[PDB]
Formats: structure tokens, C-alpha cells, sequence
């Protein structure tokens, strides 16, 4: 805990076989390899004290040491890969999981759903991607409600979704505490457009390759009731 | 006295008075579950809450009571006292309800004993729940307040939240509520009223359907989690799915609908 400096950046690629997002987000462009491997390597150090925790045999007695040792840390989660580990984690260990700053959930299972939406708390910033979605399903919706709820703040990154289309203001009416949201080419209609600038709750806002060329009743024509908007 | 779901002539409601009114004795008056009788009970109210005597429970409930009966109810007021748990519950007033209540809430200046009381439903009371706070929040000795059969909207509920600022009562244990119109700003719009109310013992917050929000479910769970009691609550209509069910805690028992 008391180590705070990075060190060495050289390396450390074993971790999350998905080192590009397997063609997904964090792309060409703004990759930043460096910060890239700082993040895979701030990954591992946290899953390290989650394995030292699990061996510990000290579920409640060390609460303190294993809650500084996580504060102001993140913690990524593949969606498709899920250690039984991780729910041991978070139930057995309150007041210290959450004490990350930050989540990173890809992609539903419902076990996905069950460690989310649980009882030991509201996580503050949750950060949610979609990759694999050529069609949302009613129940993919209704998961994604249960994980979007459970949380203070929210940050969702969709992309080259089809089954988006026409559905992202049904989605997005699930949970008004998103603020950041961006859609990386995946085709929209003019009623998710208006859904997205009719939201004052939104500071960041990211348009990729989206070429309707006539959104009247959208960001071309206003855009100027995201008030909140800095980004 | 006990009568429960005795059929009556709609004549004898007139005698039954005339024998009461040399009972003097009579401690509880239990009169529930009645059929169509309509007229005679505004009798029974003209003999009883007269010629004082030490009833102290007077349960009339589901009896179809006219409000016309219950003005003469606050008219006399003023007598028996001691009584303390007036009812009239399970009752509807077709018209006059709301005035009939009125006047019922300026009155009772000299009833300090009165505690879990129950309110009539009329058409439309909810413009008089502003007016009940007028005197609830003198009485540190209401352990139970039950407003059932009508539909409560978020304007209401924060309200309310008025009440529930609060001026402690430090002896409230149960609260009633058989259907509403309730969203989740509001559900939510009143929480923070149960850490000052740890002692909640149980409450119904009924609706005729809504699925709770899943910031509901969460709340709601952890809320009732950390009272004292939550002794056999009821949360009737609600669509909670498994996985809701499964968030929420192990409660004495809980019924959904």
C-alpha cells in the first residue's frame, strides 16, 4: 500500500488477452500505448490484492489494510469471463471494494447482472461498454437496467452496435445518472438523437461516423440544451 | 361488545342503541363488517358519544357509516373522553366526507389520550391532509396512523415528507396505506424518514400495481434492513422478479400482493 510508484512499463502483456479491446474501443486514434499498459499493469496489482485478500484468511480482521491498498484504484471486468473469486470480493469485503474509484465493465449473463446488482452498494463511477451487439434483446435491456441502476454516476461507450439503432433512447430512459456518453459507429435514428440532446445531464458527448446528414429534430439543428455540456 | 359480520333488519340498529344507553360500563365497543344498513347507525352515533360513559376502544369499521353520522360524531366530540382510538376505518363517505373531517380536525382540543387513529376516506380528503398535520404533530403518542382507500399523488407524498421533517412523536411503530398512484421520485421523494423511525415496527405502502424501480429495490432493502423491528411488513402489488426478491432482506415475512 505504502508503494505508490509505477516503475518499469516494459512487458506485463499476459493479462487481458483483449489488449487492443479485441477490435473495439480505444482504437487508432488516442491510443497511447504507455497509458494503455499502465492501466493492464494497475489491473494486475489490484487482482494481486484481491488473490492476497482471498489467502488471507482474514475476511473481517484486516478490513484497513485491505481497504488503503484499494482506495483511488480501478478494477476491470470482462463480462465473459467472471472468477467465482470476485464475488467473495465484493460481498465479503464492504467499505473496500468500494473504495475504487472506478469500474470497467465490457461486453449478458445474469451472473453479470447478480454480482452487479447486489446489496453492498451503490458504486460510485461505473464505466460500461457494448461491443458484441448486432441485436439488444428485451432481457439484454432488462440487465442492462439492473447494472446501469446500481451506481452513483454513469459512463457507457457503445460501439459498431446494429441492434442499437432505435433502441438507444430505450436504453438510455433505463438510468438518467449517465453523463458521459459516446457512440463509436454504430448507425442512430432521430429519435435517439433527440433522446440524447433532450438529456441536461450530460457533460461529455462523443459523435463517431454517424452520416444521417439531416437530424432537424437533433444536434445539427440545436444542440444548445445540453447546458451542462464541457465536453 | 363484540358484533362481526352480523346481518341486520335495518331496524334494529334502534334498539341495540336504546340498549347500550344503560351500559355504562362498556369499555370496548367493537362493530365491524355490516351490511347495507344505512340508516339507524346515524342513531347509534346520537346515543353513544352521549350521556358519558368510559368506552375507551371504539372500533366501528366496514360498516358503510354516513357522513352526516360521523358529523354528529364530531359534534360530540366533546364528550366521553378517554377515548382515545377512534376508527372508522374501511369507510366510505359518497359526498360530505371531506367536511365531516374538517370538522373533526379542529375539534379534538380536548382529547389528549387519542393515539392510533385511523382517518375516514371521502371525496376527496387529500385537500384536508395538510390540515391533519395541524394537530398530528401535537400528539407524541401517535403509535399508529392509518389513511387507506384512496389515491395519494408525489404532491401529497411530499407533503408528507412535511410531516415526516419531523417534530419527533419518538412512538411511532405503524403506518397504513391500501393504494396510491406512486412513482420513484416519490417513493424516494420521502426517504430519510426512517432513520428518524428506527423503531418501525411495520407498514403496508400498498398500490394497485407498479413495478418498483431498481434504485427502489436497492433502497428499499437496505432501509428496512438497518431498522429495529420490521415485524411482518407488507409491500401488496408490487412486481418484484426473483433476482429483486432475492436483494431483499431476510424480513419477518413480507407479502408482494
Amino acid at each position: 500500500a505504502a508503494v505508490y510508484q509505477h516503475g518499469c512499463l516494459l512487458g506485463l502483456s499476459i493479462a487481458k488477452r483483449p489488449l487492443w479491446r479485441q477490435e473495439s474501443l480505444q482504437s487508432v486514434k488516442n491510443t497511447t500505448e504507455q497509458e494503455i499498459l499502465k492501466a493492464i499493469n494497475i489491473n494486475s496489482f489490484v487482482e494481486c490484492g484481491i488473490h492476497l485478500y482471498q489467502e488471507s484468511t482474514s475476511k473481517s480482521a484486516l478490513s484497513q489494510e485491505f481497504e488503503a491498498f484499494f482506495q483511488g484504484k480501478s478494477l476491470y471486468i470482462n463480462s465473459g469471463n467472471i472468477p467465482d473469486y470476485l464475488f467473495d470480493f465484493f460481498e465479503h469485503l464492504p467499505n473496500c471494494a468500494s473504495a475504487l474509484d472506478f469500474i470497467k465493465l465490457d461486453f449478458i449473463p445474469s451472473r453479470a447482472v447478480s454480482l452487479f446488482f447486489n446489496w453492498k452498494q451503490e458504486f460510485r463511477t461505473l464505466e460500461v461498454t457494448l461491443r458484441d451487439f448486432s441485436k439488444l434483446n428485451k432481457q439484454d435491456i432488462r440487465y442492462l437496467g439492473k447494472i446501469f441502476s446500481s451506481a452513483t454516476s454513469l459512463r457507457l461507450q457503445i460501439k459498431r452496435c446494429a441492434g442499437v439503432a432505435g433502441s438507444l433512447s430505450l436504453v438510455l430512459s433505463t438510468c438518467k445518472n449517465i453523463y458521459s456518453l459516446m457512440v463509436e459507429a454504430s448507425p442512430l435514428t432521430i429519435e435517439d438523437e433527440r433522446h440524447i440532446t433532450s438529456v441536461t445531464n450530460l457533460k461529455t458527448l462523443s459523435i463517431h461516423d454517424l452520416q444521417n446528414q439531416r437530424l432537424p429534430g437533433g444536434l445539427t439543428d440545436s444542440l444548445g440544451n445540453l447546458k451542462n455540456l464541457t465536453k | 361488545l363484540i358484533m362481526d359480520n352480523i346481518k341486520m333488519n335495518e331496524e334494529d340498529a334502534i334498539k341495540l342503541a336504546e340498549g347500550l344507553k344503560n351500559l355504562k360500563k362498556m369499555c370496548l365497543f367493537h362493530l365491524t363488517h355490516l351490511s347495507d344498513i344505512g340508516e339507524g347507525m346515524d342513531y347509534i352515533v346520537k346515543s353513544l358519544s352521549s350521556e358519558p360513559c368510559d368506552l375507551e376502544e371504539i372500533q366501528l369499521v366496514s360498516c358503510c357509516l354516513s357522513a352526516n353520522a360521523v358529523k354528529i360524531l364530531a359534534q360530540n366530540l366533546h364528550n366521553l373522553v378517554k377515548l382515545s382510538i377512534l376508527d372508522l376505518s374501511e369507510n366510505y363517505l359518497e359526498k360530505d366526507g371531506n367536511e365531516a373531517l374538517h370538522e373533526l380536525i379542529d375539534r379534538m382540543n380536548v382529547l389528549e389520550q387519542l393515539t392510533a387513529l385511523m382517518l375516514p376516506w371521502g371525496c376527496d380528503v387529500q385537500g384536508s391532509l395538510s390540515s391533519l398535520l395541524k394537530h398530528l404533530e401535537e400528539v407524541p403518542q401517535l403509535v399508529k396512523l392509518g389513511l387507506k382507500n384512496w389515491r395519494l399523488t408525489d404532491t401529497e407524498i411530499r407533503i408528507l415528507g412535511a410531516f415526516f421533517g419531523k417534530n419527533p412523536l419518538k412512538n411511532f411503530q405503524q403506518l397504513n396505506l391500501a393504494g396510491n398512484r406512486v412513482s420513484s421520485d416519490g417513493w424516494l421523494a420521502f426517504m430519510g424518514v426512517f432513520e428518524n423511525l428506527k423503531q418501525l415496527v411495520f407498514f403496508d405502502f400498498s398500490t394497485k400495481e407498479f413495478l418498483p424501480d431498481p434504485a427502489l429495490v436497492r433502497k428499499l432493502s437496505q432501509v428496512l434492513s438497518k431498522l429495529t423491528f420490521l415485524q411482518e411488513a407488507r409491500l401488496v402489488g408490487w412486481q418484484f422478479d426473483d433476482d429483486d426478491l432475492s436483494v431483499i432482506t431476510g424480513a419477518f415475512k413480507l407479502v408482494t400482493a
